């Protein structure tokens, strides 16, 4: 009983947004401007913060919708921002525990359009602190300063009973992120991975999409263990003993 | 048979002309707008199933005036009401013409 | 069933975990005396599978 | 350059063999196993490198691939015989519903002959044979052997697999449904696979 | 040994029936353009199905090639599954691994999407064959279709207390007319789903949160200003 | 000089419209309705009488735009009807001639879902006279029938 | 092309011009107002499609109703009008 | 190629990947100068092969 | 690193079979056209990548050949994954009449044009008329409507060595046509001065020639 | 290339002292000459000269 919600989604130092923090509706929330406002790059940010694979990442323009890789360029680059930026969640479980997920972004320098990306968690924040507070401080200057990484876990560590943890790894990221109840899935590994970032971004573009077409059965049953370890423990006796002749 | 036909209304232009003629004080003095206060004095002059077009087109005509220097502080703004049956605005004061 | 749970049915059950449900445990009194081969404690339980 | 995938599924040690097949005419069943694999995972990327020689790659909806040439066709072309598609469409017909219970899937070459005789008119066998031919003993064992023959052709095709041995018994693959009628909603596929051979 | 092995193999693929089947109501009367209703088509192949009437009650009869010592089990399904339809080739693999291929129930179900299109029957879902919104519409069905399914999967790994975020996004959500966005937002709120839409303006949704973007240049950059509404209704 | 212009396009026997008649206008012609109203439909057969070539028409869904698919259905039967179809176009040449271009469509009955184009055209035709009205023959009480 | 044919055509002929757009309502007031004018600039017709009715002061527009009719299918057409 | 990317909008990978194709006529004037040219290098190549 | 063409196949082959001359060639090559230096841009095409062609058509049981005279064919093996057919022995008696036309010099001044007559003349001047008239006819014995029939019979054969791409008929008259190196083949049995059963039996075991 | 190619020996080796052009270069391109890399097909492209 009673959901979780995804409750807000907070953008620092992009392009056109240098700190901006979006309240997500219960039910429906409509982005709206003319062209090239932006719409598209606040659902870039959601889906990259949820999804921090450059491998699976690609922000194909809406037409040509469907085709190939074609360029090497993922899109992603010219969204950002010399410096450092960031992409972050606020959740509520149905326990109403507050947990904040996000990534650091920087533009990696060099000839060809290349991104650096770490992810992070904090955890047990109070509710009178917003993100926007957390990642900037407000200097002398008609513009506040952006904090890295290193700043922003002694700032956090400083706090009482506020925790930060800083990934290495994908895999751990999302293992967290199920263990609390933000995905319905935990992404064992890359494929699990592909098939979450196919569903998002076939939901993203809309329509039947191809690749959920092709392998429903795939996608809409559960693999079941109890048919088979029987056998392989049963089989076991003669598999030791074909290897050792061999 | 022969073709038929059907006609457009013209109400939102005219209520996006007495709103803009209504708004163009504020740039003339450079008055710096409040769109919580603003919505809530010009929603009262029509009735309930309007407020959500009213609030739309005022809130695009609003927009066209200079910028608000406070978003650049990195402090969200609040959400203020603006009529009974609960409506609620987002926005920062109008102060950079 | 899920872990918080799974410690709690274990004990109510008890032994009788792995026993067989069966909902009128007199159509085994005539099968029950070709019972040679079995468990040396059998447990049935009678309710709706 | 070349897509990625597409060399990856050329450099495959399969394709050789199913390209050699395919430029043939046969037709790939969900029979077989590997064949059929390979071209679900690579139909994306098999598809354009056959369009390069004017000739598609289709998939039929029942599940089985095969090729189909347009008049720019840069692979010579060939054609099947009328006979050919009397047998064709008589091999449809018997992929029926009582089949399973009659046969449990493999035939015989007599109930093809037999079915062939009993349904056909007698005009167009003739015509199959010769038309100097009326209702002779030679002329039946020379339309026996044509059978045998077109049944060969078919084998290669894939439509019909036999059993692996010398006697002439064999069973029916669902290619076969590319000699079948038109379905309309509700309608019967006995009476509209008649319809047509009549 | 046999028999036990078709019961638990039916008992799984009735079950996986049955889950489908309640998923399936919940999709009925939804209304996308012509489109009245979507369908998750679940049959069994037959090439399986005799095979497992054959394990169910004809054992007797291939019991030499069960308990022949010399091969294991997955191995006895393998020869088994070659014994009948004999024209099945097997492409130089190894017998062990059709033989858990056979062990794995899912090959045993062919699954289709269907729609119930004006005045016609269910018709199986092909793009080619379909305007844009009803495209659009069947997709967020079986998109639907998908989360449920997952959710119902993990619960079973998951706290007691426990109940996943569900959300998902519609890009250029203009291309849909006002009737499909009430079907869209009805199914959305039945499932306790969130919602993301962009579009140019074009829709002005009462329920639910808005923003409006206007980017600018400023002091020689660009810059977005946002403004929200919301509480209508 | 005086450019040519795009006079009406007309559709007869089409799936949804059994003869109805566009007027195209000057500078641009707009078609509204909800989803599956028959916009797309319209594109379709007015490139279709504009360049008959069978190899080349794909309708694709304006969703999956941009993507070398082959699909197994190029999209263009399920749009006609049973029995016969039309589709013309109707031009004033720079030179103030009326030119009457179009094609008759049929599908193929077979189970290749296939369809027939023969293309034509009329010079000369009354100002008077509409497409509808000289494709149509009126059988019945205000029951027209359509005319091979 | 047009200026290629100058050789090959005759004199005194301009050939027609005409150009499609599915799904306009992609495109905002703005973009739709500029596309218009380069098109009337260069005498050039466009056949335009939209769920709404994106362009209610330009040219003419028709509006389709599609009606379940005795197990069949038939489409209304009504046409629109700037002002009434 | 020309109508179908107008009719589905947006820039056409075909259509700008052989911009040369579309946009640039070709010249008769040109080609009548070449042909001589065009024996002497086929000459050419049959010796250099 | 990975998803890199290299990890499957060498970037020239890749290359080649990437050409927009590749179908073609590929269907005429399997076909058993023999490619000379006239047709450039095959020749030229099959020069540029030789190895890496040989190398593929390798997979298929199959040698790219490349005769000394310059031409390229196909030479199935015994295992091989395209059907492999031989040559009637009419088409062997136009084929060693062709070569002997091709050297002699004595109608190099023709710049390579012959004529069907003359093909038929030479023929009949080397070879036994009455005795070769045999395989037209069973009887036959000299008369004209069995003359006739021979240079049909004949008219037909070079038609199909024109398939093969041994000769090439002109532009717009078809009772003249040119020959190409190709031919050579059929003096695969005399152009070393060794035992002929010798030559026949290294012939048949290199899978050039098959007996009767 | 095409200065390469048009000015000729005899008057223009006064202009040849310069580095950029020689008669050498036209058969330097007969490595440009085998192959191009050209992607799409119609008609007929070949080669650089
Ligand atoms: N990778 C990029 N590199 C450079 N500029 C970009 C990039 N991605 C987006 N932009 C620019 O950023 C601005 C916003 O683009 P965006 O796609 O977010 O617009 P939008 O509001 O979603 O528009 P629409 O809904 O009409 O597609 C536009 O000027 C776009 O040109
Ligand atoms: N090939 C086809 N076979 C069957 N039905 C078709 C086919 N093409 C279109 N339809 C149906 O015809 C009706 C008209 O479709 P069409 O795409 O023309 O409509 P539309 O008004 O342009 O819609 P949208 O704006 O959503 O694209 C829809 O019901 C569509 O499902
Ligand atoms: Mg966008
Ligand atoms: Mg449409």
């Amino acid at each position: 009983i009673e959901r979780g919600k995804f409750r807000s989604l907070t953008l620092v130092n992009w392009n056109g947004f240098f700190a901006r923090t979006f309240d997500l509706d219960e039910l429906v929330t409509t982005l709206s401007g003319g062209n090239g406002a932006g719409k598209s790059t606040t659902m870039a940010a959601f889906v990259t913060a949820l999804i921090p694979d450059l491998t699976l990442l690609h922000f194909r323009n809406t037409t040509e919708a469907g085709a190939t890789s074609g360029s090497r360029d993922k899109g992603l680059h010219g969204k950002l921002r010399a410096g450092v930026c960031y992409s972050t969640l606020d959740v509520i479980n149905s326990r109403h525990q507050r947990v904040v997920v996000g990534v650091r972004l920087q533009q990696v320098a060099g000839r060809d359009r290349k991104v650096d990306i770490k992810p992070f968690m904090i955890q047990g924040l109070p509710t009178a602190i917003q993100p926007t507070q957390l990642l900037t401080e407000n200097v002398g200057e008609r513009q506040a300063r952006v904090l890295p990484l290193n700043e922003l876990k002694d700032r956090l560590d400083e706090m009482e009973g506020v925790q930060f943890k800083q990934f290495n790894s994908i895999t751990d990221y999302h293992a967290q992120m199920f263990d609390l109840g933000v995905i319905p899935k935990r992404l064992r590994s890359a494929s699990d991975r592909s098939k979450f970032y196919r569903l998002i971004e076939a939901s993203l573009y809309g329509g039947i999409s191809s690749a959920i077409t092709r392998s429903l059965r795939d996608y809409l049953l559960p693999e079941n263990s109890g048919v088979r370890k029987a056998f392989q423990d049963m089989e076991a006796a003669l598999r030791e003993n074909r290897i050792t002749l061999e | 048979l022969e073709l038929e036909y059907e006609e457009f209304s013209e109400i939102n232009d005219q209520l996006a002309a007495m709103i803009e003629k209504a708004l163009l004080v504020y740039q003339q003095e450079q008055r710096p707008l409040d769109l919580g206060a603003v919505l809530r004095d010009y929603l009262a002059q029509h009735p309930l199933p309007r407020h959500f077009d009213v609030a739309r087109i005022l809130v695009d005509q609003a927009v066209r005036l200079g910028v608000a220097e406070a978003d650049f502080s990195g402090l969200p703004a609040e959400w203020l009401a603006i009529n009974d049956y609960g409506a609620k605005v987002q926005a920062h004061v109008i102060d950079t013409y | 069933i899920t872990i918080d749970d799974a410690p709690y049915f274990s004990a109510l059950y008890g032994p009788a975990r792995h026993g067989i449900v069966v909902p009128d445990l007199s159509l085994v009194r005539p099968h029950l005396e070709t019972l040679e081969d079995c468990p040396e404690d059998l447990y049935l339980i009678e309710g709706d599978p | 350059f070349m897509p990625v995938k597409l060399a990856q599924a050329l450099a495959n040690s399969l394709f050789p063999e199913l390209d050699s097949q395919l430029r043939a005419g046969r037709h790939i069943g969900i029979d077989d196993l590997d064949n059929h694999a390979f071209l679900m995972d690579f139909q994306e990327q098999l598809e354009e490198f056959y369009a390069r020689y004017n000739v598609e790659l289709i998939r039929a909806p029942e599940g089985f691939f095969y090729l189909r040439p347009r008049s720019t066709t840069l692979i010579p072309r060939s054609v099947l015989s009328e006979l050919d598609m009397m047998v064709g469409k008589i091999l449809c017909y018997l992929y029926l519903s009582p089949e399973r219970l009659a046969n449990q899937g493999i035939f015989t070459s007599q109930e093809l002959y037999e079915e062939l005789i009993s349904l056909a008119d007698e005009g167009k066998l003739m015509k199959f044979v010769n038309q100097r031919s009326s209702g002779s003993d030679l002329d039946k064992q020379k339309l026996q052997e044509k059978v045998r023959t077109t049944l060969n052709r078919l084998r290669r095709l894939g439509m019909v697999y036999f059993l692996p041995n010398n006697n002439n018994k064999f069973t029916i693959t669902e290619a076969v449904f590319r000699f079948g009628a038109d379905v309309r909603s509700g309608d019967d596929p006995r009476e509209i696979q008649l319809r047509m051979i009549r | 040994s046999s028999k036990s092995v078709a019961n638990i193999i039916r008992k799984t693929i009735q079950r996986e029936q049955n889950r489908i089947r309640m998923l399936n109501q919940g999709l009925q009367a939804v209304s996308f353009g012509q489109v009245r209703g979507v369908r998750l088509n679940v049959n069994v192949r037959e090439s399986h199905a005799i095979l497992l009437d054959v394990l169910s009650e004809q054992q007797e009869q291939h019991q030499d090639l069960f308990n022949s010592q010399r091969l294991t089990f997955s191995e006895a399904m393998a020869k088994l599954y070659q014994r009948l339809n004999p024209q099945v080739d097997m492409g130089q693999r190894l017998p062990q691994t059709i033989g858990e291929e056979l062990l794995d129930y899912r090959n045993y179900l062919e699954l289709d999407v269907e729609v119930n299109r004006g005045s016609d029957g269910w018709l199986k879902a092909e793009s080619g064959a379909l305007s844009t919104g009803e495209a659009i519409g069947t997709g967020m069905s079986i998109l639907v279709m998908v989360v449920q399914s997952w959710e119902e999967e993990s619960r079973r790994l998951r706290g007691k207390d426990i109940s996943p975020c569900r959300l998902l996004f519609l890009d250029e959500a203009a291309r849909l007319d006002a009737k499909s966005i009430a079907t869209l937002f009805e199914l959305c709120e039945r499932l306790q789903m969130q919602l993301i839409i962009a579009a140019p303006e074009n829709i002005s949704p009462e329920k639910g949160t808005t923003y409006k973007l206007v980017r600018k240049v400023f002091k020689n950059h660009e810059h977005v200003h946002v403004v929200g509404l919301r509480g209508f209704g």
